[PDB]
RNA sequence: CGCGGGGUGGAGCAGGGUAGCUCGUCUGGCUCAUAACCAGAAGAUCGUCGGUUCAAAUCCGGCCCCCGCAACCA
RNA sequence: UUGAGCCUUGAUGUGUAGGAUAGGUGGGAGGCUUUGAAGUGUGGACGCCAGUCUGCAUGGAGCCGACCUUGAAAUACCACC
RNA sequence: GCUUGAGUCUCGUAGAGGGGGGUAGAAUUCCAGGUGUAGCGGUGAAAUGCGUAGAGAUCUGGAGGAAUACCGGUGGCGAAGGCGGCCCCCUGGACGAAGACUGACGCUCAGGUGCGAAAGCGUGGGGAGCAAACAGGAUUAGAUACCCUGGUAGUCCACGCCGUAAACGAUGUCGACUUGGAGGUUGUGCCCUUGAGGCGUGGCUUCCGGAGCUAACGCGUUAAGUCGACCGCCUGGGGAGUACGGCCGCAAGGUUAAAACUCAAAUGAAUUGACGGGGGCCCGCACAAGCGGUGGAGCAUGUGGUUUAAUUCGAUGCAACGCG
């Protein structure tokens, strides 16, 4: 329960499908909801649509927490990524930060090879 | 799959007939589904040429070749209307 | 990167910020260490771009219109 | 076509009401070229109308036409190696032209003996949106909205 | 040879006041077709009988099938 | 910290009908109240989002049962659960 | 003898030049814990795989390996191969300014000697990620491949071996000479450093072009121009950089290097076409948007085929088949 007011919404933006989560401003969470969980299966799981759906998805379910602000964390290069944000505004929250919070390496482990 | 031989100068017997079709029965199905088929076989003083005109699920598609003895220009087609049946399928695949 | 911006919510403050090199970096980690590619993909890219320097210098001639 | 924004041409009007929209419907099942028999078709068919609805008899076709008028159209759009169905929003001049052309389909199928009560039993059912007609529009309806997932517009 | 558990669309199963979902099977759309996905519909007297109250897939009896645990030292 | 069991209690049990979030059965028109009433400062639970409980009042001396619909009449009151 | 070639020294300057040791942050993976719940992951779609034994996402802590984002630059350095975080230690060369010094000490080399990407090999470690082989899932007519999920040698370290690459600038080393332009990088001189100013002068380097050269493409003061010194190498295509022999190597193999036979060509550059599942632009009932047909029915007609004594002959993809 606990009725936590500000929080931290985490964006996991990967290529073939987009994950947002919920927490607090401690880190441990409260709710999230896919891209694939929403209905959107294969093709349509790399739509910013579909991310959107996700958002609101995870809109609710957290009523229960009675969130009105929230951080904004984005990690991937996905076709979302920006959508969702636009969903959560729209669902009555105040966006104090939007931050990228990508894995960007300085040059580290091997990346797999081109496809051809 | 529904052959239609037919000779202009080149009266054709019942083993060159089973040998269009046993030729026929290559380039089906280890290339693709087609419809309707034409062979027409022509002798011209010199050449043994064959025709053929099939017709798929896209358009339609000929090939002929000049040969030998008339059973080296089937064998010539055959070659030709593969290589124009591959190209074809790729051009319906698009993976 | 970092937008903790007032007044009315608008990303579009935040794409200026973002879109500036948070993407292409992510998409050229993204697959193969090319150990020589980047060599040919490089030397063809400055080979261009003299290609748009010592062209349109020679283009402000006339325009035939 | 590719050249040639087509200079489009106009309709006369119905003779018994003032309206081409209705001039309009009669040229759909004007089968074979035949007006006459085309026109009066119709007319038996919108009478019939006003005493199964009560209404007057014009106003009572287009309330069932707002009952199966689309707003949005799907179409089959080639990206890449496949085509998908991307939705598009209608434009208002083709948004009725499809309305009564799916009320024409449903009326030489939903066989009952004449063409006159034919057409006059589905136009009471799409006022009343039970009819095979509104059927279409929101199957229709239905495979714009599951392919939401597809437009670079959000209208 | 008694204690338990389960009998529900074709199957797998959810579920004291109304029978649901995935597959398969019936189509629509699309595809070059099979597909894949998308969109609707049929699919049950809930194992069979009785009664326990207004009303039972639900609760209680007996029967049938099944899975268990034993009693298995004539 | 934590199961499980017992006791002392305190809540809760909207099908339909319908004035109503009525658990069952039985006794059943007397209790409640100025041990400072409805409205609400208020704070929650439940939340089958419709209604009930409790904390404190600045109000202050009121409310139901039989009489309306229900297979059932009222945590009106009490008892067994 | 001489100082102009070559070299020494005195001051500086730039540099991913090399070898050794330390260390930092980002990220991947794994482990442990907290929260949290039904999906994750993947693809053109899909499945294998993972997850109700709690994944993925998220947060904290830890372990370990490899690589050094941005700077990063037709930038720099090195004989070539090659060399990128940062710090120290040892160390090589290049270059410039002003002198001083020795006095042809030079250039180039068959053999020889050393160095020499990656893969591989031996012994001993290390092993995150990636990934031959291999395994499964797809695609497909088939898919032994491309794609997907995994995944072992290997990639890493030390010490040896191998001695090969489109090891390329497909251009040996050295020296001299012969119009220019725009730069990059790095020293330095003078004048008003009076201002990131102006004039010069070196080194290396990039591009574009003149003469000339070249079969042409192109090269063009860093030549493929004009010359000189020496070395390597070539002699039609296949056979073949192969066989045999020698040498070297643990092995893989390297190196040296034929002949029989066979062919009348092989080849280079450019030209015009044609073609491209290359690029741009445009048009046509070509598609789309619609209407009505065909293919299914009986019949009319033409053809193929079969039949017949003859079923006259010609037309055969589009552009023959209600055609002559």
């Amino acid at each position: 329960r606990k009725q936590v007011s500000d929080g931290v919404a985490h964006i996991h933006a990967s290529f073939n499908n987009t994950i947002v989560t919920i927490t607090d401003r401690q880190g441990n969470a409260l709710g999230w909801a896919t891209a694939g969980g929403s209905g959107f299966r294969g093709s349509r799981k790399s739509t910013p649509f579909a991310a959107q759906v996700a958002a609101e998805r995870c809109a609710d379910a957290v009523k229960e927490y009675g969130i009105k602000n929230l951080e904004v964390m984005v990690k991937g290069p996905g076709p979302g990524r920006e959508s969702t944000i636009r969903a959560l505004n729209a669902a009555g929250f105040r966006i104090t930060n939007i931050t990228d919070v990508t894995p960007i390496p300085h040059n580290g482990c091997r990346p797999p090879k081109k496809r051809r | 799959m529904q052959l239609n031989i037919t000779g202009n100068n080149v009266e054709i017997t019942e083993a060159l007939r089973e040998f269009v079709t046993a030729k026929f029965a290559k380039l089906e199905q280890y290339f693709d589904r087609i419809n309707q088929v034409y062979v027409v076989l022509k002798v011209e003083k010199v050449t043994h040429t064959s025709d053929a005109t099939l017709h798929v699920d896209g358009g339609e598609l000929h090939a002929s070749a000049e040969g030998q003895d008339m059973y080296a220009a089937i064998d010539g087609l055959i070659d030709k209307l593969a290589r124009q049946l591959t190209k074809h399928k790729d051009k319906l695949k698009q993976h | 990167i970092k937008v903790r911006e007032n007044e009315p919510f608008d990303v579009a403050l935040r794409r200026f910020k973002r879109s500036c090199e948070k993407a292409g970096v992510l998409a050229e980690v993204r697959r193969r260490e090319f150990y020589e590619k980047p060599t040919t993909e490089r030397k063809r890219a400055k080979a261009s771009a003299v290609k748009r320097h010592a062209k349109k210098l020679a283009r402000e001639n006339a325009r035939r219109t | 076509p590719r050249r040639r924004v087509i200079g489009q041409r106009k309709i006369l009007p119905d003779p018994k009401f003032g309206s081409e929209l209705l001039a309009k419907f009669v040229n759909i099942l004007m089968v074979d070229g035949k007006k006459s028999t085309a026109e009066s078709i119709v007319y038996s068919a919108l009478e019939t109308l006003a005493q199964r609805s009560g209404k007057s008899e014009l106003e009572a076709f287009e309330v069932a036409l707002e009952n199966v008028r689309p707003t949005v159209e799907v179409k089959s759009r080639r990206v890449g190696g496949s085509t998908y169905q991307v939705p598009v929003e209608v434009r208002p001049v083709r948004r009725n032209a499809l309305a009564m052309r799916w009320i024409v389909e449903a009326a030489r199928k939903r066989g009952d003996k004449s063409m006159a009560l034919r057409l006059a039993n589905e136009l009471s059912d799409a006022a009343e949106n039970k009819g095979t007609a509104v059927k279409k529009r929101e199957d229709v309806h239905r495979m714009a909205e599951a392919n939401k997932a597809f437009a670079h517009y959000r209208w």
